[PDB]
């Protein structure tokens, strides 16, 4: 189908967009 | 059940496991909706321990994936293997999370099992045996 | 090796009154699905544990277990 869920990144690379962010 | 306290220890637990499912509950023990789902991830624990292993993490001491993995409803289970997270269509609409008390123990046992079978075949996607809708 | 390798129970329709086919192995009900045989679906379960709800088939992937 169109515009399907995707998956959320993993706790490490959360961790590292948060750190990112700052 | 264990508990993760910080960031860190949560990314520990994740990477602990090569042949295993990491099963992660984000909420609060004092919640209602978790404490019926800490209740079955309990009781569940010793028969999924050879390709599973759950963690609780409350996401007030441990804020870090509030915004990401969208953890606004009270009660949301995850799951992840080798360090990807792996998705269940349960014919809710929504892949990525059970949001919701689900009370039958055997059902858990079944999705569970089915995710490891599905994320060690490498899918990144399998679905629950039961449509929740 | 100490298990029973995982085995599967079906019927046509979900009820109680309804007949019983079984037991087949995984591969077994996978062949069926990819031959046609189930085009609606069947209503199937594991026979281990012997506690079991049934499950509609098309939710269930049977090359999982083969």
């Amino acid at each position: 189908p169109l515009f399907q869920q995707r998956p959320y990144p993993s706790p490490g690379a959360v961790l590292r967009a948060n750190a990112e962010a700052s | 059940l264990p508990h993760l306290h910080n960031g860190w220890q949560v990314d520990q637990a994740i990477l602990s496991e090569e042949d295993r499912v990491v099963v992660i509950r984000f909420g609060h023990d004092w919640d209602p909706t978790c404490m019926k789902m800490d209740e079955v991830l309990y009781s569940i624990a010793e028969k999924v321990k050879n390709f599973a292993v759950i963690y609780l993490v409350d996401i007030t001491e441990v804020p870090d994936f509030n915004k990401m993995y969208e953890l606004y409803d009270p009660c949301t289970v995850m799951f992840f293997f080798r360090n990807k997270h792996i998705m269940i269509d349960l014919g809710t609409g929504n892949n990525n999370k059970i949001n919701w008390a689900m009370e039958d123990k055997q059902e858990m046992v079944d999705i569970i099992e089915t995710v490891y079978r599905g994320a060690r075949k490498g899918r990144g996607l399998v679905v629950s045996p039961k449509d929740y809708s | 090796h100490h298990h029973m390798d995982v085995m599967w129970e079906y019927k046509w329709e979900n009820t109680g009154d309804a007949e019983l086919y079984g037991p087949f192995t995984s591969a077994q009900m996978q062949t069926w699905v990819s031959e046609g045989y189930f085009p609606d679906g069947v209503y199937c379960r594991k026979l281990d544990p012997p506690g079991g709800q049934f499950y509609n088939s098309k939710r269930i992937d049977f090359d999982l277990y083969t």
